[PDB]
């Protein structure tokens, strides 16, 4: 199972099937002969394997990182504290990749669940996903094949910079 | 590049403020190396000789290691001593003038500045 909020979903609309013709679908037999033959049988050793399970529960645990002070608040040339830095640093930029993944795995549902209405039944997808590409070319792209925290911060100290000197030439 | 330290007691292979370090134990690693020159060295006899190289000269291969092994313990004593006098001055003579060592204000990250050139 998944959360439902992560990976949203709208409801679903089937219709009714309303014959007007004499002849019978074949599809409907052909589901219920599926029925008959694959799926008692496949649920029956899923059944089994559940409870094969059930008898012998163990747990696994999801890994938790504390939070430690960032590259800006370490010493220069002191490698015992800002390697930490680095550290947390790295782990944030994988889980935001991973992030990111999730913003192009929802766009794609959106737009292959609305098919011919994609170019209005998905616009708050494309939205957050320019968002969030936004953000992320603003903050890890540029860096380079050997990207650090410190060239990160420069990018950012660089980037502020340029906010300041277009509000001050705009004021 | 020590004219000036050993001058008061020339001559000296291993002075007595050099039985105040911790001597390096029969286990050290260039010891065993050095052992196992010395091996090589039984070895290198036995084969130039036209003899069995792993059979003959069992005395010769042991004397060559015993000796290979005691020359290696002294001078790897002269040597931790050698440094011992080394990193000794080094932090007397830091300890006597700090004028020409002045303690650096080391900086936070969140005030210096990084030039950043982006990759493209």
């Amino acid at each position: 199972s998944w959360d439902k909020d992560v990976y949203p979903e709208p409801p679903r609309r089937t219709p009714a099937p309303s014959p007007q013709t004499s002849l019978p679908n074949p599809i409907t037999y052909l589901t219920k002969a599926f029925d008959l033959l694959v799926d008692r049988p496949v649920t029956l050793v899923r059944e089994f394997i559940e409870r094969q399970h059930a008898k012998n529960k163990y747990y696994y645990y999801h890994r938790e990182f504390r939070r430690v002070p960032d590259i800006t608040e370490c010493h220069e040339k002191d490698v015992l504290c800002m390697f930490e830095a680095e550290m947390q640093w790295k782990r944030d930029y994988k889980v935001d990749q991973e992030i990111v993944n999730i913003i192009q795995e929802r766009l794609k549902a959106c737009q292959q669940r609305e098919g011919e209405s994609h170019r209005q039944n998905c616009a708050k997808e494309l939205q957050q996903f320019t968002q969030v590409v936004k953000a992320y070319q603003d903050r890890y792209h540029d860096l380079g094949a050997h990207y650090s925290a410190r060239k990160c911060l420069a990018k950012q100290k660089q980037r502020m910079l340029a906010e300041r000197k277009a509000t001050k030439e705009a004021a | 590049m020590m004219t000036g330290r050993q001058a008061r007691a020339p001559l000296q292979f291993l002075p007595d403020e050099a039985r105040s370090l911790p001597p390096p134990k029969l286990t050290d690693p260039r010891l065993a190396y050095i052992g196992f020159l010395g091996y090589c060295s039984g070895l290198i006899d036995n084969a130039i000789r036209r003899r069995p190289v792993l059979s003959a000269g069992l005395h010769r291969q042991f004397l060559y290691i015993t000796s290979f092994v005691f020359v290696g313990y002294y001078l790897l004593k002269r040597q931790d001593y050698m440094y011992a006098v080394r990193d000794h001055d080094m932090f007397s003579y830091i300890k006597s003038h700090p004028e020409d060592f002045p303690e650096k204000d080391k900086k936070t990250y969140r005030e210096v500045f990084e030039e950043f050139h982006p990759v493209r």
